[PDB]
């Protein structure tokens, strides 16, 4: 945010400083995993 | 010349002889074999 200030007449102007920041979205990976033995296939009625 | 015999060749056969071994499946034929069954147990009816 800025912000407006008061100044004696004929004075440098002194600005309000706007402050900036950076948010950084840090990136990552993810694995939802599952095996499914051979074994099973005939033994199972579902598709596994 | 006689010489011609330090450059003789050697033959590597293809055929591979395996070292004597039953080949299995001696007994298909002499129990009841059913194929193409399912799960984990398979159960046999039997009638009086």
């Amino acid at each position: 945010e800025g912000m407006a200030n008061q100044k004696a007449p004929q004075d440098d102007i002194t600005p309000m400083n706007v402050s900036n920041r950076d948010a950084e979205a840090v990136i990552e990976d993810w694995y939802a995993s599952e095996y499914a033995d051979r074994s099973f296939q005939n033994k199972l009625a579902v598709n596994a | 010349s006689l010489a011609l015999s330090q450059i003789e060749i050697q033959q590597f056969l293809s055929e591979a002889h395996a070292e004597f071994q039953s080949e299995g499946f001696l007994l298909q034929g002499a129990v009841r074999t059913k194929s193409g069954t399912k799960g984990s147990i398979v159960h046999f009816p039997v009638f009086g």
